[PDB]
């Protein structure tokens, strides 16, 4: 019973996922600011639809697909994961910018500066993750991987070489170092205007608060974890590596419904 | 003519290229639309932003505004030449002048120069200036006083509404005699722009103008605030009072004036609703930073509310 | 003194009961054998962009081909319905503006607003440059429409309750109407050019002659102000559309209102009413975002278009009836068949 | 003033008007309905292949 119906619980996951992206997608498709939700509206539906259904036969049980195939999976992985975190970083830039310098936000944003934000952000996501996998210069030298890369019906993932510490640095560490100033200057600013308003006569915490949150505790335990476990002797067993990056995908299906609360986007 | 639709093409082209060029320049300014009753200031203060933000009939007109003002005085006492005649010059008849029609700048010019004149345009007045590479654009509808103000529903999206009041005034009747005296006329109007359909989201600057003259009435045993408005005997100076460097009984009916305003404000005002209110002179005061400062607060806080953060 | 309002009740009371004598049978009674229209549906054909800002003008052209619109943001712009293709984009010297017209030549095209001044363009001009050519300033308190008798005459309607015809060689008011109490907001010319009438802000209408220059008679029938007005195809009856939710039809030889138009659900108001080609259908304007067809002699709503984001505040039928166009506050039009 | 003297006289001159029965009217409007329904594109559409914007 419990093999099956949990894999009942990944096709619940996956058939939600796909129908809130696709539907905020549609209505979506209008003002300068929407590209950026657009984008990530995208790159979570491609993910869903991408990942979760050839992982979970894998996770199941033998991989029925050839090497390559495998290989393109392990790598559209990486790009699927930085893609989602790097464009938070980049909507709480253009908040901070609306909010701290009103006058000057019409006159510093356009359409054509947001495509070419979004075009250089999507192009700095692809070419973490492709690019090593195509050439295949991250590949361990354990005795370990051999097998895997042996047995084209076997599929695992090891990565010793300093490429795991960039890819954090460059997914994870990177965006969450301007977040923190740029909400702390936000909660600042909105904690001013209250105090003005007494002389001439809070949800922002708990916004701000769900804002950080969700993506902090989905996201820090996996980026946590996969420094951890390089450096250490094997402390991590690979099941529990799994188990968190499921967890860290669960983010996307949910960070959408986080945005767009207002009524008809 | 296949060269007929490729003109057409070619010349929706041309059309279509400015729209593109004139769409920024629009979205990149602030409208700001000034309101008063009669005799308030609202042309000085646009004329304050002509003299210093940006940038002949008048001495025909100030000599207009000398005669017209010298026969109004004589007549009440009874209820080069002609220069000369009116020189030589019933000085009480001028000091109990609460009690008929007499226009403020008759002393002056008997006894900032261009400024101090008044002058009646029916057409719609218009102004533009920059002042930190930001464009704004003030302008005043004007007129003759209309009671309908059906012409109210095309400013549905300025950037916030000036409000002139006369805080001097507060012993006078508004042209037919034995209405109201002008500050309850002033609220009258104010309680119909602030409750009004089409204005539900537009914010208001508060100017109580005519400050000098309020000194001056206050200090001199003429005319009482009691007399007129009989809660003023009641009231108590605020705790939250920050007077400039002035007598307390001059500071306390400062107040009296403003936070009478407030009330109507803070009544109906649930969100997307603010009131800031100034004490300003139109002639004397010298900075317009005012305007610009509170302008980047209706913008910020709408940024806040929007977001949910406020 | 005093008597001459005492005898102003009795010419008032005369009028009533001459009125009441004239009522043989309502119009419901009559008319109750014809089969109905049915249901009316019709889609989008064309939708025009490139307004930056609200619309509330719009006037089609002899041809029923090239109409011509006006908005605050300081643009007259001249489309071509057919292809979806810009002709013309005038500057204004003035952000508002609150009416237009057109040339039954097509050689001019007339604007006005709150700058209490209306305008007169060239079109079909040598070099091919457009230019103001008159400059029609006399004039207190804005101005609501604009109609082109001739390439020589025009009739506005300003808002200190007159009404004149000018002449543009001149510059000068030839007539001049008073009787109106309220800011009048509209009018509309008959088919043969010899009448006209005008909805006040009074709940009146009158209908003035242009070369007498006096009023004939009045019809006071409504309880708000009067928004739009426009007359039967026949040129014997015209229909009122009041700020009250009603909208009324009046006959002038029988001096009396005739039918009303109301639903219980509909509480808004009316800011443009039109008829058909053949006088069958009245469409109507409103300001809960679509526009209704109603019957002319069933009193029967009939379809429903609402395809519009903003308030509805313009309305308008082709010469040859075969599209009806209506403008919005979003900046956009639309033309359905 | 004599501002009532001058609207007397105005409504003198509307009093006296020929008027006709409501039935002739509404029979007017009706035949005349009747008679122009025909070349209503509006109210009976018209045929694809003959619609200038279709
Ligand atoms: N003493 C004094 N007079 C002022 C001041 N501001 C405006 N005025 C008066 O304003 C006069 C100029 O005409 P205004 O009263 O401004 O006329 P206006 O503002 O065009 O009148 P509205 O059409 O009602 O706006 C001056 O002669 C003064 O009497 C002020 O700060 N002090
Ligand atoms: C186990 N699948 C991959 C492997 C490593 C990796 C992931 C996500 C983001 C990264 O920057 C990574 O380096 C994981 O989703």
């Amino acid at each position: 019973v419990w093999v099956v119906g949990m894999g009942i619980v990944m096709s619940l996951i996956v058939l939600a996922i796909v129908f809130g992206n696709v539907l905020v997608i549609t209505a979506i498709a209008q003002t300068v600011t929407n590209y950026f939700i657009t984008s990530l509206a995208c790159a979570d539906l491609v993910m869903g639809l991408a990942v979760v259904p050839f992982g979970a036969a894998h996770i199941l049980t033998t991989w029925t697909f050839g090497n390559f195939w495998c290989e393109f999976w392990t790598s559209i992985d990486v790009l699927c994961v930085t893609a989602s975190i790097e464009t938070l970083c980049v909507i709480a830039v253009d908040r901070y910018f609306a909010i701290t310098s009103p006058f000057k936000y019409q006159s510093l944003l356009t359409k054509n500066k947001a495509r070419v934000i979004i075009l250089m952000v999507w192009i700095v996501s692809g070419l973490t993750s492709f690019l090593p996998i195509q050439m295949h210069w991250y590949r361990a030298t354990h005795q370990e991987a051999i097998n895997c890369y042996a047995e084209e019906t076997c599929c695992d993932f090891f990565t010793n070489q300093a490429y795991a510490i960039a890819s954090s640095i460059v997914s994870f560490y990177v965006p969450l170092v301007i977040m923190v100033f740029v909400y702390s200057r936000v909660f600042q600013e909105a904690k001013r205007q209250l105090q003005k308003i007494d002389k001439s006569e809070h949800k922002a915490l708990k916004t701000l608060g769900i804002i950080m949150g969700t993506f902090t505790l989905c996201w820090l335990p996996f980026f946590i974890v996969n420094i951890v476990h390089v450096i250490q002797d094997n402390l991590i067993r690979k099941e529990v590596y799994i188990l968190l990056n499921w967890i860290g995908y669960v983010n996307s299906g949910f960070n959408p419904l986080i945005y767009c609360r207002s009524p008809d986007f | 003519q296949r060269n007929e639709e490729k003109a057409q093409r070619e010349a929706n082209k041309k059309i279509e290229k400015q729209l593109q060029k004139d769409k920024q320049v629009y979205r990149a300014t602030h409208r700001l639309l000034l309101l008063g009753a009669g005799e308030s200031g609202k042309s000085t203060i646009v004329k304050q932003m002509r003299i210093l933000h940006v940038n002949a009939t008048k001495v025909q007109d100030i000599k207009n505004n000398l005669k017209e003002a010298i026969e109004t005085i004589v007549a009440a006492m009874s209820n080069p030449e002609f220069y000369e005649h009116a020189k030589a010059l019933v000085r009480a008849c001028y000091e109990r002048s609460n009690e008929y029609q007499l226009i403020d700048c008759a002393q002056y010019f008997l006894d900032q120069d261009l400024l101090r004149c008044r002058v009646l345009t029916s057409g719609i007045f218009e102004t533009k200036f920059q002042v930190d590479k930001v464009n704004f654009h003030m302008f005043d509808v004007g007129g003759q006083r209309d009671e309908r103000r059906k012409w109210i529903q095309c400013f549905n999206d300025v950037t916030a509404i000036i409000f002139v009041v006369a805080s001097s005034s507060y012993n006078m009747v508004i042209r037919e005699d034995n209405q109201t005296n002008r500050l309850q006329e002033a609220l009258n109007l104010f309680k119909s722009i602030w409750n009004n359909r089409w204005l539900r989201t537009i914010s208001v600057i508060l100017f109580l103008n005519k400050q000098d003259l309020l000194a001056e009435k206050v200090l001199a045993g003429k005319s009482k605030i009691e007399d007129y408005f009989p809660e003023f005997a009641r009231y108590t100076t605020p705790e939250d009072a920050t007077p400039e460097p002035e007598d307390p009984r001059v500071t306390r009916a400062k107040y009296f004036i403003r936070d009478e305003f407030l009330r109507i404000s803070t009544a109906s005002g649930d969100g997307r609703h603010y009131c800031y209110p100034h004490f300003t002179c139109a002639v004397d005061t010298e900075n317009i930073r005012r305007v610009f400062n509170d302008c980047r607060d209706i913008i910020q806080r709408m940024h806040l509310r929007q977001y949910e953060l406020l | 003194l005093d008597q001459l309002r005492q005898e102003a009740e009795q010419l008032k009371n005369q009028i009533r009961d001459a009125r009441k004598a004239c009522a043989d049978a309502t119009l419901s009674q009559i008319t109750n054998n014809i089969d109905p229209v049915g249901r009316i549906q019709m889609r989008t054909r064309r939708t025009l962009r490139g307004h930056l800002a609200k619309i509330y003008a719009m006037h089609w052209g002899t041809d029923s081909r090239l109409l011509v619109s006006a908005s605050q943001d300081g643009k007259l712009i001249i489309w071509d319905s057919y292809t979806t293709n810009k002709v013309h984009a005038i500057p204004l010297r003035s952000s508002w503006v609150m009416t237009c017209a057109y040339a039954p030549s097509g050689n001019y095209v007339a604007c006005g607003g709150l700058d209490n001044i209306c305008s007169i363009y060239n079109l079909k001009t040598r070099e091919g440059n457009v230019r103001v050519s008159r400059e029609l300033a006399g004039h207190t308190g804005y101005l609501s429409c604009c109609r082109f008798l001739d390439d020589n005459q025009i009739v506005t309607s300003s808002g200190d309750t007159t009404c004149a015809l000018w002449d543009i060689e001149t510059g000068q008011q030839t007539t001049t109407f008073t009787g109106h109490t309220g800011d009048v907001m509209s009018l509309s010319l008959a088919p043969d050019t010899r009448l006209f009438v005008s909805g006040a802000c009074d709940a009146s209408a009158k209908l003035w002659d242009v070369r007498e220059g006096m009023c004939r008679q009045t019809f006071t029938g409504h309880e708000s102000d009067i928004n739009a007005i426009c007359f039967f195809p026949n040129g014997n009856a015209f229909a009122t559309g009041s700020d009250d939710a009603t909208c009324r039809l009046f006959d002038l030889r029988a001096d009396q209102e005739l039918m009303t138009y109301s639903h219980d659900n509909i509480i808004c108001g009316i800011t443009s009413v039109s008829f058909s080609k053949s006088g069958r259908l009245l469409l109507a304007g409103y300001d809960d975002f679509n526009c209704n067809v109603w019957d002319a002699l069933k009193a029967d709503r009939a379809g429903v278009l609402a395809g519009h984001d903003n308030r509805v505040s313009c309305l308008g039928v082709t010469d040859d009836g075969m599209a009806v166009a209506t403008g919005s506050w979003d900046s956009f039009l639309k033309i359905w068949n | 003033i004599a501002q009532a003297r001058k609207l007397v006289e105005q409504l003198k001159m509307e009093a006296n008007i020929d008027r006709i029965k409501v039935s002739k009217a509404a029979a007017d409007l009706m035949a005349y309905c009747e008679a122009h329904a025909k070349e209503d594109p509006l109210l009976t559409p018209v045929p694809a292949s003959e619609n200038p914007f279709r």
